[PDB]
RNA sequence: GGAGGGGAGUGAAAGAGUACCUGAAACCGUGCGCUUACAAUCCGUCAGAGCCCUCGACGUGUCGUGGGGUGAUGGCGUGCCU
RNA sequence: UCAAACUCCGUGAUAGCUGGUUCUCCCCGAAAUGCAUUUAGGUGCAGCGUCGCAUGUUUCUUGCCGGAGGUAGAGCUACUGG
RNA sequence: GGGGAUAAGCUCCGUGCGUCGAGAGGGAAACAGCCCAGAUCGCCGGCUAAGGCCCCUAAGCGUGUGCUAAGUGGAAAAGGAU
RNA sequence: UUGUGCGCCGAUAAUGUAGCGGGGCUCAAGCACACCGCCGAAGCCGCGGCAGCCAACGUGUUGGCUGGGUAGGGGAGCGUCCUGCAUCCGGUGAAGCCGCCGAGUGAUCGAGUGGUGGAGGGUGUGGGAGUGAGAAUGCAGGCAUGAGUAGCGAUUAGGCAAGU
């Protein structure tokens, strides 16, 4: 029994066609090139989705040393003794803490300025 | 008033009132489950000493088990001819914060 | 989710620094991280949420070593042999002003919004500026100790 | 010398845009009584009869 | 002038008019929404301001376990096959 | 069209050479070494992969014990040479 | 270790040596073979390796004792130098 | 004089700073030795989803290890066509095509729907394949870039008035 190709082709391509909606010139509008962009946008979006939690975690440094310079700390001092002092607040809260509520980073500040040690250079 | 609540290996920042979806939980839709709280921040005064978080919780209704978004995976090396096409749907859910 | 800053959000303030006997490099990296916004806790670096830089004194600027008359500032025309050359020294004598805005502007991103962010910067020989009607806030260089 | 790529529609389209006509600017005339329009370079013309008015 | 077309008719249908069943893709237009003339872009991906549309609730606009379109701006990023 | 014309047929000539060989996922996963070759860009066997059957730690690492070298070093009226 | 002029980003052998080949991620500005480390998928969680903490660029214009005047740092020899 | 830690000339090519990645730094942001923090990967941990092997007890749950991968080996499946058998849908609108809203670990799916269309299709279980193209300076048809660009084919030459 002879087979045309047409249906089993078209399925596929028209889920790339419908994938590469937006995209700029031939990568829109032919097969071939919206494919290889697929590839390349699906490897992309893969690898950046791992990235996106190290971009993000150096946002909330940021922010956290912003808000600790402003009351006159370093960012890793303040982490010191907040680990010292127990408290577990990680970054993104401590960032949402420093943009949105001042006064409760500013105690956080305070605590782990009590909690550090007299010396920080001391061999202890 | 607020708090921050651990569960699923994250924290949460959350208040009365709030809807934030949060990592499955073995629990039926509109039961009630009660999470550990990492701080308070209620008014001026902060509360941080790891005992008085211990001697309090957060209770929380679950509203629904719901599905995060399609993820499409497309492993690709050239001059190779390898591809290794994937999906992941993460299960989830909706957790409606009823009192600190 | 993580806050992102709005249309109305951004304010901007006004810091004026004196750099009589100040080291370039300091005064430079004190003014870029000023005009970045890095000091804000509400800093993206999506968004120019820096602030207004005022520089007067620039011709009081502090060289150390001999950098006055051994360090060189290039530019080439593009036309052949179009390459020249001008010491810190006759830099300072000629356009002191200059110094101090490349200086800045070395430190502070390639991108567009460093482009942008240039707009913010005026800096003046004299020891006096026109922007009093902002009324500037005097800005010192000190260090948070650890 | 051959092109050397193929031009993307992007550029195709911008050069393009050039080849263009303009309009000619229209005067009114009074012949035989109707008003009509007719370029300013055929207005003596016109007004002398020498040019045909469909 | 014709070609062609607009009414009027025949037809169940003229989105069946002897260029005629169904009418895809490439390619070429028209209208609307967003964006673009200080900018070095394997042209995408992750964050993302703004504008427009849409689904609910409460008032007269403002949020939400919302969804869409376009996306200024920042990070990353050396087409496919042999 | 000529260091042996053109057409059909043998014929789907033959090329250790070149190019191409189309849907998906799961598990394991190499080699570029030896011998031989009218042999070196090919191939046969061996080595390394995988599947099935059989056999069970026989594999591997560490400690201890029993063994043979003639390397590094060193040495020379202990030999032979410079 | 041999050949070559112990010259080659030269060539030929040995290594329960490594990596690439067949290997993503971080670092060495970029950079198959160097360093850390072997990616089952998701997370807007944490601790670290190599490498780093003035700005670009995340984190120290960190603390203590000394040296450097050469921008040495941020290329190199015989040799010369109160 | 003796050795040391740093230094100094030696030092030296042809597009443009060019032998810190850039700015800049000796008020070290340089070097040596000590000390204290932090950043830092797809590494390890935390929560959740899947799979292979094995073990335990059960009549499929739990637990432990493992899950980069070309040549290649093995296993299991998606889609298309034609058919035996059994059922279901269809001029109250099948196929085909264009969308919306969704779904699966993948090939993909929608007896979910909206438009167009006008006569055949779906499902289960078997049987057989001309059964899946992105590339062979691959073939046929259609159409793009170059581009409204080159050219409009000699060395004689056309003009005016009138007419159709």
């Amino acid at each position: 029994a002879r087979v045309k190709r047409a249906l089993n082709a078209q399925k596929k391509r028209r889920t790339v066609l419908k994938a590469s909606k937006g995209y700029r010139g031939q990568r829109s509008r032919l097969y071939r090139k919206a494919k290889e962009q697929q590839l390349h946008s699906l490897t992309y979006a893969y690898r950046d989705r791992r990235a996106r939690k190290g971009e993000f975690r150096k946002l909330w440094i940021s922010r956290i040393n912003a808000a600790a310079r402003a009351n006159d700390i370093t960012y890793n001092r303040l982490i010191q003794g907040l680990k010292a002092a127990g408290v577990e607040v990680d970054r993104k809260n401590l960032a949402e803490l420093a943009v949105s509520d001042p006064a409760a980073f500013t105690a956080l500040v305070d605590v782990a300025r009590a909690a550090l040690p007299e010396d920080v250079n001391a061999p202890s | 008033t607020y708090a921050i609540v651990k569960t699923g290996g994250k924290q949460y920042k959350v208040a009365a009132g709030d809807v934030v979806k949060v990592e499955k939980l073995d629990s039926e839709p509109g039961a009630s489950v009660s999470l550990p709280v990492a701080l308070v921040v209620d008014g001026a005064n902060v509360t941080s000493k790891a005992d008085d978080l211990a001697k309090v919780a957060v209770t929380a209704e679950v509203l629904e088990h719901t599905k995060g978004p399609k993820i499409r995976i497309h492993k690709f090396k050239n001059k190779t001819g390898y591809h290794k096409r994937q999906g992941h749907r993460q299960q989830l859910t909706v957790l409606k914060v009823t009192g600190i | 989710p993580t806050y992102t800053p709005k249309a109305g959000d951004t304010t901007r303030s006004w810091y004026v620094i004196d750099a009589s006997d100040v080291v370039l490099g300091r005064l430079a990296s004190a003014a870029a991280t000023l005009l970045r916004g890095k000091h804000k806790p509400t800093f993206t670096p999506n968004v120019d949420g820096g602030d207004f830089v005022i520089v007067i004194n620039a011709d009081k600027i502090a060289v150390s070593g001999d950098k006055l008359t051994k360090k060189f500032a290039y530019r080439h025309s593009g036309y052949p042999g179009g390459l020249r050359k001008r010491t810190i020294g006759e830099l300072l004598e000629k356009h002191p002003t200059r110094v101090v805005e490349n200086a800045i502007i070395g430190m502070l991103p390639h991108n567009k919004l460093g482009r942008q962010i240039q707009k913010k910067l005026k800096v003046y020989a004299g020891p006096d500026h026109p922007h009093a009607a902002q009324q500037p806030i005097p800005f010192e260089i000190k260090q948070v100790a650890q | 010398a051959v092109p050397k790529r193929r031009m993307s529609r992007a550029n195709t389209r911008s050069r393009r845009a050039q080849w263009k006509a303009e309009a000619p600017g229209l005067v009114t005339v009074s012949v035989a009584g109707q008003q009509r329009k007719v370029p300013r370079r055929l207005l003596k013309a016109a007004r002398l009869g020498l040019v045909d008015l469909d």
